[PDB]
């Protein structure tokens, strides 16, 4: 339970993985060469971390255990040009000459299943090299159907392979307003059922919310995909803060599994991070921890295009960085309960988990961040997720009415039966989620 | 499948391919002899894509020029830029097509088809990463309207897996050197609508209008129009030429630009339409480029999008632009033009931005639209069809050629199928 | 057994041997006056193989030149390489055979065969490591096709164990000036099948076609054709002489290149074949040579792969080549040419590599095949014989010679039997 395997699938997934590895290097002060980087600490690695993501070698050079898979050679060449490839092993990465399809047709097809055995034996060899395992981390965008199908195939193969560690999947969601890809809703809906069958826990993040945040909080005129990558890297690092750096209240992955799954089928947590702001305003403004807890409930920090007030509260967790006073956060959570911002349920209500980590948050130079000694990462289970599901499903059905494209999918690897089945599965999931949220 | 071959045919399409190669070597940087001068490695990969690395660091373009009158290909071979051309690239015969659909392929093409298929097979053997063909020809030109349709049918029958892409220029309906030109155009499109997966509409009259407005020249120069269409082709292929935030394949563009196997016709538009001296008057901003892409006459297809109906639109940009800014602009123009834009998609937009910018332009844009008004651009020609051989003038020529009324009625029925699809899908 | 003897006779085979020695002295680099210029050790060994260590370090190539006209030896003496020769190395008689095989090997051949056999016995006594006997003569001319046939018969009677490399030139069917040419050719081969064990099909018309398609020469000249055949003949012997990854010997081919001893004919092919002036565009690769070898246009036999079924094939290479590349090419050509490749082998391949780079080239390759198209030439020459001696015109000459028509029918029936052997093995 000391190692976590991270997988980078698709173009956006590979970029996010690159950003997370760069941020992990920056937190521990790791340079492209390293050898640890360098050997003086304790707790920059060793000891753990790095012992959860970076593989320890006989020479001491920490190899970040990452598997970059994509059938687009340009992205693979790009990620090979950087020093990250030197950090990784040349055999860990997988290359493809011709992209699967646009986008989910071949990504889930048997052509995408041909490399399944290759990557499976790669993962088996990597596990044989290391010692112990806590879970499987996944990084693929639900917008990219290629990455979606490939990640679902890997998740199914890992569930059929080990089934002993919690399968984590970080999914990127497109903007509900505009969609550049016309089959993007089809790919996402078809992938939802696969992730329901395979994933033990999910992560839903919206690009449009990230862009609104960086335009508003960081006060930037021009958003960039690199800024989104940096923000998601900060998020992912905030998730595994206790596993990398020791804190006053070290939290476990199994604790996340217990808190986020209080029912037979509840594995959809929403992410919120605060305080996030421009570094200049961070130098100008100094808020309290209660203000940060309140901003955690704002619609912007939730990284979703849904209002959290209509959502119904469920079991949530809050990770804290740097120095954090227990009595202060107790007072803050009591004040929050007194506010009754999000409507509470009858099962969970006393469901605010608190975890503290000594590692203070780090601000990347590319993307601004509120420079503060203590950060707050809230993983909630509000019922706005059902709202996003219905929002995308309405457009999915409006399309599938005429669907304008079904010939390609039914000829390549699919059929209208599979589309109808995925639609019914999404509808049943929405109905069950609304039911479990409304019975309180 | 990253490599592409630029096919060339037609008495005018050869100049188009020449200007395309010239713009390529001027944009990425290359010597006329073939010595590599681009920077640094992605341009070398694109040289691998479009050229063959010859001995001594030399490059040779992967183009197939097949026409008649070898004097023209010899003269353009004497050009300075055309010094790196391989003798196997151009396969020319004698002597002239006579500007008739029969002699172009039915009489002369039957003997050169074996040689050109041998050449294309040797090319496919030389490079296996081939994914599609880029064909520039004249739909009204005799050599073009004759040989292009036959070679396209041959490629469709032999290489169905490989993609298709053509840049045929449409004959002007108002002015014509002869009445047989649109007739051959119709007899060619009769099969082009079947054996082609992608085509671009180009009208010489629209080119004359845009050079009278922007270039502001009384007598239009065909070389400048070649330069414009070559810049358009370069901005189209920049998705693979230069890595950007999102690079797409021609198959990915096609599956999103057409819902059905039909709709191969596409309306073209380029920006910025820089007029001489207007470089200081105006500054490069994305709303101006959007307005230019919205202008009916700025299109070179050319059709009126207001009279028609937006079926599928896609504007691919180059340079330094913001994703949120262009998304806001596209949402604004879809909301304000909701009557033009079809609404059951509801978002018929497909934008792909290129990282680098073209030389001399801080930002550029290539817009490809699909409107229902294009049926008119067909109808007139079809009308001209029923207006030209209803008098049965020079019909003895075609009877001696061996053509029958069955294929003419078949071309008319193909136009009828096209307009019915334009009204299925009512405008 | 590295030493190999060369014999030159006939009106054109004399020039063929002259060009062969030109290429020999050009490969390693040698003066035409017997002055050693190679470096360092191997060249002396190839001298001992072909030349003789005369006085003062001199070197004279071991060649037997014989013809009915002393003008031929005068002309080859006029050349630089081959001007000097020991008078015993060449004996020439008078005057002509009248383009008759029977008269040629009866009267013109018998009076000098004694002297030339004594001479060749002397040189065989001098050359201890003799293995093979290259032969350069013309099958078309009755003089050559008779004299060389008689000499090969006498050598087979004298040296049954030594190899016999026959590079004779088959007649061209277009030439109809003398109808006795194919008749003399078939009468000569009817005996050479038993007199010689290694023969190579060479058509004059094939040489004309290849020099008009690659060299693009206006009028056929024997000089360039002789240069090409000399290069081909020197490649197959340098494969063993010059060090390589795998050398090939005449016994190796006699045991591998032919399944049954009744077959002695070997098709020919050379690469690279680059057009004049296009050498800058050409880049020496394995796939281009592989494609060249399996094309009838590049062969000089010249047999058609599409027409005749392949019994066996062999491709020898020079310069730096990788075993993996040639193995992949052979697998691909076996997968695609499985129709011609016969099933009872089932995989026919014979490879040889020479490490050193060819003279003036980075890599050069030769090709040999045993296809069912040679029986077509046999049928053609038999039909020629029958249709010519059905008229009974000029047959009075051969009645005066004393030959019988029963022998002619026996020869034609044996040729038909060889065709049937090539039909067993059906086409």
């Amino acid at each position: 339970m000391r190692e976590v395997i991270s997988i980078n699938v698709g173009q956006a997934g590979c970029q996010i993985g690159n950003a997370c590895w760069e941020l992990y290097s920056l937190e521990h002060g790791i340079k492209p060469d390293g050898h640890l980087e360098d050997g003086l600490s304790k707790p920059k690695g060793g000891e753990e971390g790095f012992s959860t993501f970076f593989h320890e070698t006989g020479y001491g050079k920490f190899v970040p255990r990452a598997i970059y898979v994509d059938l687009e050679p340009n992205v693979i060449d790009e990620v090979r040009n950087g020093p990250y490839k030197d950090l990784f092993h040349p055999e860990q990465l997988i290359s493809g000459k011709e992209d699967a399809a646009n986008n989910y047709a071949r990504g889930h097809y048997t052509v995408g299943r041909e490399i399944l055995g290759d990557v499976l034996d790669r993962i088996r060899k990597l596990a044989d090299q290391c010692d112990g395992l806590q879970g499987f981390l996944f990084t693929h965008s639900l917008g990219g159907g290629t990455g979606s199908g490939l990640g679902s195939l890997l998740l199914e193969e890992l569930s059929a392979e080990y089934g002993k560690k919690s399968k984590l999947e970080f999914a990127v969601y497109p903007a509900p307003q505009v969609s550049t890809s016309v089959v993007e809703p089809y790919n996402t809906v078809l992938t939802t059922h696969t992730t329901l069958e395979h994933a033990d826990c999910t992560f839903m993040v919206d690009n449009e919310a990230i862009y609104d945040m960086c335009k508003r909080n960081l006060d930037i005129p021009r958003p960039s995909f690199a800024n989104l990558n940096n923000l998601i890297a900060q998020v992912v690092s905030s998730v595994t803060a206790s596993l990398r750096f020791d804190g006053s209240l070290n939290v476990d992955l199994n604790e996340f599994q217990t808190n986020l799954v209080p029912y037979p089928r509840i594995h959809f947590p929403l992410v919120s991070y605060s305080p996030v702001l421009s570094k200049s305003k961070a130098f100008h403004e100094s808020n309290s921890v209660s203000e940060i807890t309140n901003a955690c409930f704002e619609p912007g920090n939730q990284m979703v295009k849904c209002d959290p007030r209509d959502g119904k509260y469920m079991a949530t967790c809050l990770l804290y960085r740097g120095d954090v006073v227990t009595r202060d956060v107790q007072r803050a959570v009591e004040q929050v309960k007194n506010k009754k911002t999000v409507q509470l349920v009858d099962w969970c209500p006393t469901g605010f988990k608190i975890g503290i980590c000594y590692e203070p948050p780090t601000a990347t130079p590319n993307s601004q961040l509120a420079t503060v000694d203590r950060a707050v990462c809230m993983l909630s289970n509000t019922t706005s997720i059902a709202e996003a599901w219905k929002r995308i499903d309405r457009k999915f059905d409006l399309m599938y009415a005429k669907r304008a494209f079904v010939h390609w999918y039914v000829g390549e690897g699919m059929e209208e039966g599979e589309f109808t089945e995925a639609r019914e599965d999404l509808a049943a999931l929405e109905r069950d989620y609304i039911e479990v949220g409304a019975d309180s | 499948m990253r490599e592409i071959i630029h096919i060339s045919t037609g008495q005018c399409g050869n100049q188009i391919g020449a200007a395309f190669w010239e713009t390529i070597c001027g944009e990425h940087g290359l010597d006329f002899n073939g010595t590599y001068h681009g920077h640094d490695d992605i341009q070398k990969e694109r040289l691998n894509v479009y050229f063959n690395e010859a001995s001594s660091g030399k490059w040779v373009p992967r183009s197939i020029n097949v026409d008649l009158e070898p004097g023209t290909i010899d003269a353009v071979r004497n050009s300075a830029i055309g010094n790196l051309f391989r003798p196997d690239n151009y396969i020319f015969g004698q002597s002239s097509a006579g500007n008739v659909w029969a002699k172009g392929h039915y009489t002369e093409g039957a003997e050169l088809v074996d040689s050109v298929m041998d050449v294309i097979r040797r090319e496919a053997e030389g490079c296996d990463s081939l994914q599609g063909f880029q064909i520039t020809h004249s739909l009204g030109g005799g050599t073009g309207s004759g040989m292009g349709t036959l070679l396209i049918s041959k490629i469709r029958e032999e290489f169905p897996d490989r993609m298709m892409a053509t840049f045929s220029v449409l004959p002007s309906p108002k002015t014509s050197d002869t009445v047989v030109e649109p007739y051959n155009a119709t007899l060619s499109v009769h099969q082009l609508v079947e054996h082609s997966d992608e085509t671009f509409c180009i009208d010489n009259e629209a080119l004359y209008d845009i050079c009278q407005r922007t270039l502001k020249l009384n007598q239009p120069s065909y070389g400048d129009l070649n330069n414009l269409v070559s810049s358009v082709m370069s901005g189209v292929t920049t998705s693979l030429r230069y890595p950007g935030q999102l690079n797409s394949d021609l198959r990915k563009l096609a599956v999103n630009l057409v819902p059905f196997p039909r709709l191969h016709f596409f309306m073209v538009g380029y920006a910025p339409l820089t007029a001489i001296g207007s470089q200081s008057f105006r500054s490069l901003t994305v709303p101006e480029l959007t307005q230019q892409m919205f202008d009916a006459k700025n299109m070179m297809a050319a059709a009126d999008p207001r009279n028609g109906r937006y079926l599928t639109v896609a504007a691919f940009f180059r340079g330094k632009v913001s994703v949120k800014e262009v998304e806001d602009e596209m949402h604004k123009v879809q909301s304000k033009n909701s009557d033009y834009f079809v609404e059951w998609i509801p978002n018929n937009v497909q934008t792909a931005v290129c990282s680098v910018a073209p030389q001399g332009l801080d930002m550029a844009a290539t817009f490809i639209a699909n409107s229902t008004s294009i049926q008119e651009l067909f109808k007139r020609v079809g009308d001209q069809f029923s207006a030209m051989f209803k008098r049965k003038a020079f019909l003895h020529w075609y009877t001696s050629e061996g053509m029958d009324e069955l294929e003419f009625s078949e071309a008319e029925s193909n136009m009828n199928d096209l307009v019915s699809e334009y009204q299925q899908y009512q405008e």
